[PDB]
């Protein structure tokens, strides 16, 4: 029971770790990622809209 | 006088060499309250906000 491991999560803020297993269960950027049409989506955004800038 | 002195002499040499070792055996428990404690505290803090 030496390992930072443990360290920082006894210096650790009680709300930030619940937020982190909050957010663990959620798991937004995994969501964003998987769904095709969306992703395709704002890829072509941002490389027209590169495409637009030079 | 003098010899009753040399005799009680040994009994005073041997058990204080007792009494050294108990010292620090308390002493090892008045370190291992505290850490206790605080662990004690930061699990009811977090048991509090769940």
């Amino acid at each position: 029971e030496n390992n930072p491991e443990y360290l920082r999560e006894r210096n650790m803020a009680p709300d930030l770790r619940q937020d982190f297993n909050m957010m663990e269960q959620k798991k937004r950027v995994s969501m964003i990622l998987q769904s095709p049409a969306f992703c395709e989506e704002l890829e072509s955004m941002i490389q027209e809209q590169f495409k637009k800038g030079k | 006088a003098e010899s009753r002195c040399r005799e009680m002499d040994e009994q005073i040499r041997l058990m204080d060499q007792n009494l050294k070792c108990l010292s620090a055996a308390e002493e090892k428990y008045s370190q291992k309250e505290d850490k206790y404690e605080e662990e004690i505290k930061i699990l009811t803090d977090k048991l509090k906000e769940a």
